[PDB]
C-alpha cells in the first residue's frame, strides 16, 4: 500500500482512480465501504 | 436641528440593523438559492436513473 499518491484501486471490486491520504477519524468496526455524501466511495477498508 | 435629526436616523439605523434578524433576506436568499441548487444537482448525482 502506497498513501498519499494517486493510484487506481480494486479494493473488494471497486474500481476507481483518486489519491489517498491519511485520515484520524475513527470508524465503527462493522464498516467497510463507506460513502460519505454524493453517491461516491470516500473511505474503504483494506483487507490486509 | 436637522443636523440632529440626521445624526438621530443615522444611530437608529444602527441599532436597528443590529438586532440580528435586520432586512437582510434579500441578500441571503440568494446565495440560500445557489447553495440549493448546488446540493440538489450534487444529490441528484446520487440516484441511479
Amino acid at each position: 500500500l502506497v498513501k498519499n499518491k494517486c493510484v487506481n484501486f480494486n479494493f473488494n471490486g471497486l474500481t476507481g482512480t483518486g489519491v489517498l491520504t491519511e485520515s484520524n477519524k475513527k470508524f465503527l468496526p462493522f464498516q467497510q465501504f463507506g460513502r460519505d455524501i454524493a453517491d461516491t466511495t470516500d473511505a474503504v477498508r483494506d483487507p490486509q | 436641528l436637522i443636523a440632529n435629526q440626521f445624526n438621530s436616523a443615522i444611530g437608529k439605523i444602527q441599532d436597528s440593523l443590529s438586532s440580528t434578524p435586520s432586512a437582510l433576506g434579500k441578500l441571503q436568499d440568494v446565495v440560500n438559492q445557489n447553495a440549493q441548487a448546488l446540493n440538489t444537482l450534487v444529490k441528484q448525482l446520487s440516484s441511479n436513473f
